[PDB]
């Protein structure tokens, strides 16, 4: 879970390569030349260019930076905030209760520990 | 109101572990700027004096490392020894930061971790770990002005990342209207002592506690656990609504902060009242905002305006060119020509670059800027 | 030829070309290639041999590799009806090669 | 007897002086030497002389007379000298009731280059001033100003050996090549503008020393000299943060002038030609008796009139007001920060002490002003 890929600036795009590639890790400091494969999910993130630019502006290039590694991304959820002061109110309440130390009955439809366990299960299946 | 917001910073918030995690603590990070010699130093002095665990540091006398993990050679045993840098120490109490605006970019990268996490993860060197440092942040800054000067974007006039900016809990901005009529009074105060040369009767005659304060602080800390109940909720929302009408964190702040207020006065539950001033205090930097921004400037009429006109013209000279390319020159010419919002040929160059690179434009040459084809 | 990792005698290494001499050179994203390389490329393509004068060692290796290249039409898939040289970034002199 | 001692202390110690055997390189000793040691048993840290002062007093014009009497050796700049006077005098400080103190002392900057032999002045003061210390940037090391914890002999052990500031504290400290002092130095000094404050957390030092020194700063403008095309603070390399500390910045710039240059030239010809420069007529004051009168004045601790207070205020408003009315660059430095005020307060507070005062007459003030306006604004010539 790599926050603010933006702070990658121009160095990490290099990384995305192997990353998006084999997740091989190529290392030669000349101490050795060694490719370390990897497999790791990408939970990734960046800000839009000018704040929320995406509205008229095309996402591509409203996102900008990831160059081709951009093309390496399977999914994207664009987040923008327009108040339905209905909704605004809603989240507002939500938060508030949360902020109220108690009593939060925020409890997952499924128990979370139960979840992680289940997660173990789901991996087992091979569709 | 400064002295006040601070006082709250002394009373700040309440820690919440949730079931696990939770852990918003009580933390409040106040920043303050203005014309220099504000005594802006003196305060940090005072707090540092008061603060048991606090530490006072200067911008640039610093970098992201000295706050943590010196891991120096012990050399007493001729050993290497992990030395908590400044921050880990400062866990608890507050931190006094000089010349925040001036900190090394490497430095304060630290901060975002602290501020957000409220803890710190050092994977570096021999031991990889996430250590918790929970401490309040008090930062001083000088506008570039150093008088931030009227108008301008203040948000500009402060420099800093508008995000990292936004991070600071309490944004205090100091300024001078030359109340005549103030300087007189201030000069009376100041001019005192004078007598007595041996320190005596500083603020007399006025009522103040001395050490009773320290204790009181201590006790209130120890024994108080305020809970706002429902009351706040409504108005509380309506506020931040008016605010975004700004960010959620603003709300969050409001929460923790007011919790300090009712922490003071020893309230285990909050009046819906005392939230008023709680808001008001935020409304102060706003009332200090009179006399996020980045985007605002950057939307047509700012950058959306910019590129919009840009493309517009490009389209025009295309049309009038029988679709042939617009020239760099003619571009710059009509674009400063229609004059008005002042499109500087450099800015021109930049936005042009943007659209082309956005493939919102397709053009080239050295002194030859041909036109575009926006496919996007 | 450069100083090896820390401490070893200083080892003269080839680009993929000399490596692929008589073999095949596989590369993509020349647009992504620094001119520093670009000169090298042109040089081989021309001479089919890689001369090296530094530091003290001065040689010409012979890379016989065949060039196989994947590239990115500048931006859009089809940049333009305009000729490909227009439709793509890289220099025609190299291209004619 | 342990722990009673601190660096930068002037103390009368009483102990029996005892040797302990040591010598140098073995090839270097005839024997037996002693190299010795000292042991410490015990430590101790206005009659007809008023006549000697009265000689100065009765003459009157002691401010100008003495003003001249300081380093008459150089031709010109009576203003700065007059300043140096008060610099030497100081006063009155204050304490706040809790209490916090306010210096209490003068911080003088001397700008301009190359010449003036501006240093020559510093040599003078450090000479005349008891507890004055002349230093230069590269020069006096940071650890020159700071104290090392280093063992000392006979007794024991790990001694905080101070220098510069600690060495000359309660007395002036003189800085040369002030531009060349680099940074760590600059930090400390920036701090010691807190007066009474030096603190070393490094390693075996947790201590915070109190430095009572006064500071005199001689630096050359950004190369080469004061580009008039360069604004103030352009031609000046230093940060205002420190400049804010500097109470008196005397900026000395040289535009050649046929007439005066004749005058100075004469001075320099007469002396050397004479050992004695002042003639027909100036009686310069023996720095000895001078120092005496100074001692006597230092006792005064004057008090301020409400009126002087008021005028002060009004003027101060005028001061900040015009200073900001200047707005952007040239000219400047703004802003006439309160420290400007406070400083002037201490300044008149000194001028009064030359009167020996307790009155603090408004003239002393207006003087301090004239001096102030005088310090800068020389940029206009």
């Amino acid at each position: 879970c790599i926050d603010e890929f933006d702070k990658m600036d121009i160095s990490d795009q290099v990384a995305i390569h192997e990353a998006m590639e084999q997740q091989t890790i190529s290392i030669a400091k000349a101490g050795i030349h060694a490719t370390l494969n990897a497999r790791t999910s990408i939970l990734a993130a960046a800000n839009p260019v000018g704040g929320r630019y995406n509205r008229k502006l095309s996402l591509r290039g409203n996102l900008n930076m990831t160059a081709p590694i951009m093309s390496r991304f399977d999914l994207f959820f664009v987040i923008l905030d327009d108040c339905n002061e209905k909704i605004d109110t809603e989240l507002a309440s939500h938060i508030v209760d949360l902020h109220m130390k108690r009593d939060e009955a925020i409890e997952p439809p499924f128990s979370a520990e139960q979840l992680r366990r289940y997660i173990k299960y789901a991996r087992t299946f091979k569709p | 109101d400064v002295k006040k917001g601070i006082l709250l910073q002394l009373f700040g918030g309440t820690n919440k572990t949730f079931t696990k995690g939770g852990r918003y603590r009580g933390d409040i990070n106040i920043l303050l700027c203005g014309d220099p010699s504000t005594s802006k130093s003196q305060i940090l002095q005072y707090v540092h004096k008061i603060t048991p665990r606090g530490v006072y540091t200067s911008g640039k006398g610093s970098s992201a490392v000295g706050l943590t993990a010196y891991i120096t050679r012990d050399v007493d045993t001729k050993q290497l020894v992990l030395e908590s840098g400044a921050l880990v120490l400062s866990d608890g109490g507050v931190c006094c930061i000089d010349e925040f605006d001036k900190m090394s970019d490497s430095t304060r990268s630290v901060l975002h971790e602290v501020m957000e996490q409220q803890t710190i993860s050092i994977a570096k060197a021999g031991i990889i770990t996430t250590l918790n440092a929970r401490s309040s942040i008090l930062a001083s800054a000088n506008p570039i002005g150093s008088r931030y000067n009227p108008n301008l974007p203040v948000t500009e006039n402060i420099d800093l990342p508008p995000p990292l900016l936004s991070r600071f809990d309490l944004v205090y901005l100091v300024l001078d209207k030359v109340d005549e009529k103030n300087d007189r009074e201030l000069a009376k105060h100041l001019t005192n002592l004078y007598l007595e040369d041996k320190p005596e009767h500083i603020s007399q005659d006025d009522v103040l506690p001395v050490e009773f304060l320290t204790m009181y602080i201590s006790y209130a800390k120890e024994h108080i656990h305020p809970i706002i109940t429902e009351a706040a909720k409504t108005e509380l929302v309506r506020a931040y609504v008016g605010m975004r009408k700004a960010t959620t964190r603003q709300l969050e702040s409001m929460i923790r902060l007011a919790e300090a207020h009712a922490k003071m006065k020893l309230k285990n539950v909050v009046e819906l009242e005392d939230v008023q001033e709680a808001v008001r205090l935020i409304r102060s930097a706003i009332k200090d905002y009179a006399t996020m921004n980045l985007v605002q400037t950057g939307k047509s009429v700012i950058q959306r305006k910019l590129q919009e006109d840009l493309s517009r013209e490009i389209m025009n000279v295309l049309k009038d060119q029988a679709s042939d390319s617009m020239s760099f020159n003619e571009l710059i010419k009509q674009i400063n020509e229609h004059s008005q919002d002042r499109v500087e040929s450099s800015d021109i160059q930049e936005a042009l670059s943007r659209l082309q690179q956005e493939d919102k434009v397709i053009v080239l040459g050295e002194g030859v800027r041909r036109s575009v084809r926006l496919n996007n | 030829v450069r100083k090896d990792p820390i401490t070893k005698e200083w080892t003269l290494e080839g680009g993929a070309l000399v490596l692929a001499d008589k073999g095949v050179c596989l590369i993509d994203e020349f647009d992504k290639m620094n001119d520093q390389d670009r000169t090298s490329i042109h040089e081989a393509m021309e001479q089919q041999s890689i001369s090296i004068s530094k530091a003290g060692i001065v040689t010409t290796l012979q890379a016989r590799c065949s060039i196989i290249a994947a590239a990115n039409p500048n931006g859009g898939r089809y940049n333009s009806t305009l000729p490909l040289a227009q439709n793509v970034s890289l220099t025609e002199p190299i291209l004619s090669r | 007897l342990v722990r009673s001692l601190s660096p930068g202390d002037i103390v009368d110690v009483t102990g029996i002086f005892l040797p302990a055997p040591y010598t140098g390189f073995k090839a270097l000793k005839a024997g037996l030497l002693t190299e010795t040691y000292l042991e410490a048993q015990f430590v101790r840290q206005t009659s007809d002389v008023e006549e000697r002062v009265m000689e100065l007093i009765t003459s009157g014009d002691v401010y100008n007379r003495l003003a001249k009497s300081i380093a008459p050796e150089i031709y010109g700049n009576l203003d700065v000298k007059k300043a140096l006077l008060l610099l030497l005098v100081g006063g009155v400080d204050k304490r706040v009731g809790d209490g916090m103190k306010i210096r209490g002392d003068i911080n003088v900057c001397l700008m301009g280059d190359p010449g003036v032999a501006k240093s020559q002045l510093l040599k003078a003061i450090c000479k005349i001033s008891p507890r004055g210390v002349y230093t230069t940037g590269k020069g006096s090391s940071g650890v020159g100003l700071t104290a090392a914890v280093m063992k000392d002999p006979v007794t024991d052990e790990m001694i905080l050996e101070g220098g510069a500031l600690v060495l000359a504290d309660n007395g002036i400290c003189c800085i040369d090549e002030f531009d060349k002092m680099d940074e760590s130095d600059r930090t400390a000094i920036h701090e010691v503008m807190e007066q009474q404050t030096i603190s070393i957390s490094k390693a075996g030092i947790n201590t915070t020393l109190n430095a009572r020194t006064s500071i005199l700063a001689a630096a050359n403008p950004l190369y080469g000299r004061y580009n008039p095309r360069l604004s103030p603070l352009d031609n000046i390399n230093l940060p205002a943060a420190l400049l804010s500390r500097f109470d008196i910045l005397f900026l000395m710039l040289d535009i050649p002038s046929r007439d005066d240059d004749e005058k100075l030239a004469e001075h320099v010809t007469y002396v050397h030609m004479h050992n004695k420069q002042p003639d027909l007529d100036f009686t310069p004051v023996e720095p000895s008796k001078m120092r005496e009168y100074i001692a006597y004045a230092k006792t005064k601790r004057p008090v301020m009139s409400e009126a002087v207070n008021d005028y002060v205020v009004q003027a101060y408003i005028r001061l900040r007001q015009d200073s900001k009315r200047e707005m952007d660059s040239k000219f400047s430095f703004g802003q006439a920060t309160p420290r400007t005020l406070l400083g002037i307060i201490r300044l008149s507070q000194a001028l009064a002490k030359l009167r020996l005062a307790d009155m603090v007459d408004i003239d002393d003030v207006e003087e301090a002003l004239r001096l102030v306006r005088v310090s800068k604004e020389s940029l206009y010539q």
